RNA sequence: UCAGAUCAAGAGGUAAUGAUUAAUAGAAGCAGUUUGGGGGCAUUAGUAUUACGACGCGAGAGGUGAAAUUCUUGGACCGUCGUAAGACUAACUUAAGCGAAAGCAUUUGCCAAAGAUGUUUUCAUUAAUCAAGAACGAAAGUUAGAGGUUCGAAGGCGAUCAGAUACCGCCCUAGUUCUAACCAUAAACGAUGCCAGCUAGCAAUUGGGUGUAGCUACUUUUAUGGCUCUCUCAGUCGCUUCCGGGAAACCAAAGCUUUUUGGGCUCCGGGGGAAGUAUGGUUGCAAAGCUGAAACUUAAAGGAAUUGACGGAAGGGCACCA
RNA sequence: UGUGCUUCAUACGUAUGUAAGCGUAUUACCGGCCGGUACUAUUACUUUGAACAAAUUAGAG
């Protein structure tokens, strides 16, 4: 049976839209049936800071960021457990939460 | 509501609100300006979803502008709304 | 594209019906569906509609009770004799103690309970109990 | 509707229910006779008549100002078309997609907009061939078409 | 009528050659015989002589072509690029 | 094939009067006739030149149409080929004032 | 935006032809036309951060340094 | 002459002297204002991936579960400026948009077309759906040229493994690329034909219109632009439950299929196999496509859900028979 | 051209369910209200008929 409403996500007024490619898998998955990750790092840990801005000759010097899209294979999003197998009445919950903690994946 | 049932007499803001043609009798939202360009005081009758440029006796210049709905006079347009 | 009045105004008032509604708004009342409701008016069913005459094709506000059960249309208009009269009666009509299917016969748009008596044969135009 | 497009929205003009009206014109009602044909000498197709003396005169519907409709009064001054008109237009687009496809091929889809108007040309022929404003023996031939629109 | 059902202009070579070679010949061997309308006064004269020379029989202007089409595809983009590098360099 | 004199053409087509051909054209521009000389693109060299140097004597304007002989011949509703048109007394067009 | 990128152009090839980079780096050190592409297409859209990104310098005219002696001295 | 009848009347005069509506049907227009990864052709940009040229460096480098194949006649890898070529158009990118569907994303120009909105424009039933027939139809495959980076069926090696014609790793071939043709199939799906009427909430957004001295950029405020709430069309999404319906899963349609019902039109199915086979016909260059049985066999095949089973299913926990 | 009024014939001040009188003329004559009588846009449908074997069937006795 039709596990989804959504199917996999946003096919509506297309017919059929592009693919990107996995990040972990290589896939060749469409571009909304797709788990995104816009990844934003400090690229220095926030632990290690300290040794570095030591040898800030300026203002400390305030760190760049690391910025990624992570297009991943459904397969190989639940393998590295950016999703998981969730209840079929907590499938239906879309943008709830974030509601979680400070900056997470950094860490 | 099992009780809108003055379809027979509704408000007069109700059905100004709803459509052209929505309602219960068909009617324009359009009128026709008799306007008085204060260049030359010929006064030219013109539609307010106008579907045409005018000119006038003595001021003709374009007095008028298409649009998608109704039609932009050209600011110096002392006109007045008027079935007369 | 409407090939018929007389089916796009009777689900238009059997669905505002069973939401129990007291007005609807029928379009575009061809005189057909207007003496179908004259038979339905005088039987108790409806009450007394207004006709808003627009010159394009007309509508009526149509008041209404909350008696019917189910007023629909019979298509194609099947021509009907007398004989054959009672079989469109008995496999509709939930008893023979209530009930109409309002026939056009050849002197105008009756029920089958006058048309059988004043002996007259048409075609069947709908049905209301 | 919209016979061959999906988009099925509605827009129209609403006319009002009072017929008469203007109670304000200058002149005569039947002196849009001089200005129908005055307007139809300078080779005005009827519709942009129709809306040229929405604005000047400014009449708002011709067949209550006159007994009848702008096209009909046309031919009583004799100005009636060679085609009618919703099919000098119709045919005008037909043509104009055959020019592009004389110089602009690998196009599949201003073609298949081409079979759309020659489809309902075909449509509006097969109608005006039966109410009689069109003789028979008249078809759609795409080679003489170009020299009837220009 | 119709005469042959396939064919056309390389029925004349019938049964020899092979399918593939009448029917790659075929689409030289009518255009090289075709009329093209002349580009200089209008008509459907621009007949060949020889292979690469066609020349119209009113207006008397032969022309230097293809060797079967009277224009080439391949020289209609020479002819439209140089121009558009002759409108660069010129002004 | 500019769509502001295929519309103009097709009014002196019914309403005017002209002369269309070469000899007929020069017919009307030694006689002080025409008022318009619309001429081809394909038309030769020669045939361009001294239609305008007839016009530069008789002050007729000549248009230099946008097409072959195929295209003015279908612009003017006709099922041959014109390289040259003589516009004399136009009804309805304003052909005189359309400039290039 | 095809109109804002029709107006973003205009002015850059109005600042560009110049009187060669003396003017010109100037004006980039200053960013003098990311604060006049700026309030110009305001009349069109309220923009955002607008940052000039890239320059590319593909063509050197000469080397020649009577233009560099007073370009470096 | 009456002329039984039958042609035409001295035609200029006496007849309200004759054209229904204009569909919240269609079509066409517009001084219309637009809008959209719609299609075509030119033009043009972006980094990247290669491959080479210089120059510095010094023995490693690719890769992987661990590897090896492989690249270093050291000048590789890496760093760097480069030149050249073919591809692909990121991020912005959406529950946005366009398109008949397949599909569509660097600007800029030109070409033709489209929905929608607006409209006291035009015509007057021109419309609805459809055997036959036509036009388009992802990818792959096929022809004939031009290309030929990346990738990569096939093939050739290295491992793993009892086996490994596989997964994993290396150079690669047809192909991907462009042109001119062919082919006509996809889970071509929303597994849901098209036009039409009705039936409800709630919130968002695409497009257009119209009142907000709502704000608001500044030529001075105004003219505009941006948004604000307030309407309004065509919707599309989303979520909530019907006076809904269904076997359920579920669906504002998949409801109004009442109490065997009825707006119209078209296509398809009748237990499972044998089988989309055989065969004939037709299309095709081929691959194959559109048609399409029976013999024999079979008491079940199947759908949506429920409890256990409690395994490369994630979660949260426990134990010296861990 | 849908009916309205005026009605009266007709179930009980009420009910026309047969009809008659105004919407300028629902077909011209003679007969004693009544007959001969001149004149009928069309088809489908429908009313009652005509017309035609019996046996069967329905079925009366």
């Amino acid at each position: 049976t039709k596990k989804r409403r959504n199917g996999g996500r946003n096919k509506h007024n297309r017919g059929h839209v592009k693919p990107v490619r996995c990040t972990n898998c290589a896939r060749c998955v469409p571009k909304d049936k797709a788990i995104k990750k816009f990844v934003i790092r400090n690229i220095v840990e926030a632990a290690a800071v300290r040794d570095i801005t030591e040898a800030s000759i300026w203002d400390s010097y305030v760190l760049p960021k690391l910025y990624a899209k992570l297009h991943y294979c459904v397969s190989c999003a639940i393998h590295s457990k950016v999703v998981r197998n969730r209840s079929r009445e907590a499938r239906r919950i879309r943008t709830p939460p974030l509601r979680s903690f400070p900056k997470d994946m950094a860490r | 509501m099992p009780l809108a049932k003055d379809l027979l007499h509704p408000l007069p803001a109700e059905e100004k609100r709803k459509h052209k043609l929505k309602r219960l009798v068909q009617h324009p939202n359009s009128y026709f300006m008799d306007v008085k360009c204060p260049g030359c005081y010929r006064i030219t009758t013109v539609f307010s979803h106008a579907q045409g440029v005018v000119v006038c006796a003595g001021c003709a210049t374009i007095l008028c502008q298409p649009t998608g709905g109704r039609a932009k006079l050209t600011e110096g347009c002392s006109f007045r709304r008027k079935p007369q | 594209v409407r090939m018929n009045v007389l089916a796009d105004a009777l689900k238009c008032i059997n669905n505002a019906e069973k939401r129990g509604k007291r007005q609807v708004l029928l379009r575009p009342c061809s005189k057909v569906i207007i003496k179908f409701l004259t038979v339905m008016m005088k039987h108790g069913y409806i009450g007394e509609f207004e006709i808003v005459d627009d010159h394009r094709s007309g509508k009526i506000v149509v008041n209404l009770t909350g008696r019917l059960n189910k007023c629909g249309v019979i298509s194609p208009r099947f021509d009907v004799p007398i004989n054959d009269i009672e079989k469109w009666t008995n496999n509709l009509l939930p008893s023979r103690q209530f009930g109409y299917v309002v026939l056009t016969t050849s002197g105008g748009i009756m029920d089958h309970e006058e048309a059988r008596r004043k002996h007259l044969g048409g075609k069947i135009l709908g049905f209301f109990f | 509707g919209r016979m061959h497009a999906p988009g099925k929205g509605i827009s129209q003009s609403a006319l009002p229910y009072r017929r008469t009206v203007p109670s304000w014109l200058k002149l005569n009602a039947d002196d849009v006779k001089e200005q129908i044909k005055k307007l139809g000498k300078k080779g005005l197709t009827p519709s942009k008549i129709g809306i040229i003396l929405r604005d000047s005169h400014g009449v708002a519907q011709v067949r209550f100002v006159n007994g009848n409709k702008i096209l009909r009064i046309m031919k009583s001054v004799g100005l009636k078309p060679d085609i009618p008109e919703d099919l000098y237009h119709m045919i005008k687009k037909a043509v104009a997609i055959r020019k592009h496809l004389e110089r602009n091929r690998k196009d599949k889809d201003g073609k298949f907009r081409l079979i759309l108007v020659e489809s309902r040309i075909h449509r509006l022929a097969r109608y005006y061939k039966t109410k009689s404003v069109l003789p028979p023996n008249w078809k759609y031939e795409s080679s003489t078409a170009s020299a009837l629109v220009a | 009528a119709k005469r042959t059902k396939k064919v056309g202009i390389v029925g004349k070579y019938g049964t020899r050659y092979g399918a593939s070679l009448r029917k790659m010949v075929k689409k030289m061997e009518i255009t090289q015989h075709s009329k093209y309308t002349c580009s200089f006064c209008g008509k459907d004269s621009m007949k060949r002589a020889v292979v690469g020379i066609w020349s119209c029989k009113r207006c008397k202007r032969t022309v230097a072509g293809g060797a079967w089409v009277y224009s080439t595809t391949a020289a209609a983009s020479v002819r439209s690029a140089v121009r558009r590098l002759r409108e660069t360099k010129e002004q | 094939a500019l769509e502001s004199t295929n519309a103009r053409l097709a009014l002196v087509m019914k309403s005017g009067k002209y002369c269309l051909g070469y000899k007929q054209t020069l017919k009307t521009l030694r006689q002080g006739k025409a008022k318009l000389v619309l001429i081809a693109s394909n038309t030769p060299a020669l045939r361009k030149s001294e239609i305008e140097y007839y016009a530069m004597l008789a002050k007729t304007e000549v248009q230099h149409y946008s097409g072959t002989n195929i295209e003015l011949g279908t612009a003017c509703g006709k099922y041959f080929r014109v390289c040259t048109l003589s516009i004399t007394d136009p009804g309805d067009s304003d052909i005189i004032r359309s400039l290039e | 935006v095809r109109k804002i990128r029709a107006r973003m152009t205009d002015i850059i090839t109005n600042e560009v032809s110049g009187a060669d980079l003396k003017q010109l780096v100037n004006k980039l050190a200053l960013d003098s036309i990311a604060k006049d592409i700026e309030k110009s297409c305001q009349r069109i859209y309220p923009l955002h951060d607008v940052y000039i990104r890239k320059v590319k310098v593909l063509k050197k005219p000469r080397f020649d340094v009577s233009k560099l002696l007073e370009l470096h001295g």
